[PDB]
């Protein structure tokens, strides 16, 4: 945004993935509700 | 065209905790009451 | 619809009865499994509606007799299977 | 006699409260149920 | 109350009436 520059509030978040195995519980609708993490 | 930004203030990064974020739906198959 | 035929769903092979489904597919998603994972519920390409996806009635046939030394009678016993599907 | 029947009579009682609180009483019978179950279970998921 | 392909399951030749 311009008044120079001036930016706004703002923050974001990097994560990276990694290969592992979850366990993941569908609803009756069929959306994901909750999972498990079997490595943590 | 660009140009250089230099009124940068430098900062360390910081870090945060991820909980229980990030899961995807893995494929298009359809799945009621299950545990996969 | 009904009718025991060879469904092709994108090149999905199989044999059963295509009848209308109550299930709630999220729009992304094409193909339903059951608990044994196997395809149950498919989502018609063309036409966006849910239709379960059973496989055609099969079953064991009995056969009850006395001994050939009394009679030539029989009677066969169809397993699980309702009487309008023979 | 009457000691002897009012004895019996809380025992059969007591025997239907503890048969319908305690859920572990039965657990032979679904042991045998749920071996069956996941016997058939696993045979079908090796399909897959 | 308190007790709860190509595979099939047969039913027992008794009922549960009769086994009552
Ligand atoms: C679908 O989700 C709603 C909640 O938004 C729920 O009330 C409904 O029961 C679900 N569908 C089925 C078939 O349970």
């Amino acid at each position: 945004h311009r008044s120079g520059w001036t930016a706004g509030a703002a923050a974001y978040y990097v994560g990276y993935l990694q290969p592992r195995t979850f366990l993941l519980k569908y609803n009756e609708n069929g959306t994901i509700t909750d999972a498990v993490d079997c490595a943590l | 065209q660009c140009v250089n930004l230099t009124t940068r203030t430098q900062l360390p990064p910081a870090y945060t905790n991820s909980f229980t974020r990030g899961v995807y739906y893995p494929d298009k198959v359809f799945r009621s009451s299950v545990l996969h | 619809k009904n009718k025991c035929v060879n469904f092709n769903f994108n090149g999905l092979k199989g044999t059963g009865v295509l009848t209308e489904s109550n299930k709630k597919f999220l729009p992304f998603q094409q193909f339903g499994r059951d608990i044994a994972d196997t395809t149950d519920a498919v989502r018609d390409p063309q036409t966006l509606e849910i239709l379960d996806i059973t496989p055609c009635s099969f079953g064991g046939v009995s056969v009850i007799t006395p001994g050939t030394n009394t009679s030539n009678q029989v009677a066969v016993l169809y397993q699980g299977v309702n009487c309008t599907e023979v | 006699q009457k000691l002897i029947a009012n004895q019996f009579n809380s025992a059969i009682g007591k025997i239907q409260d503890s048969l319908s609180s305690t859920p572990s009483a039965l657990g032979k019978l679904q042991d045998v149920v749920n071996h069956n179950a996941q016997a058939l279970n696993t045979l079908v998921k090796q399909l897959s | 109350n308190k007790v709860t392909k190509g595979l099939t399951v047969l039913p027992p030749l008794l009922t549960d009436e009769m086994i009552a």
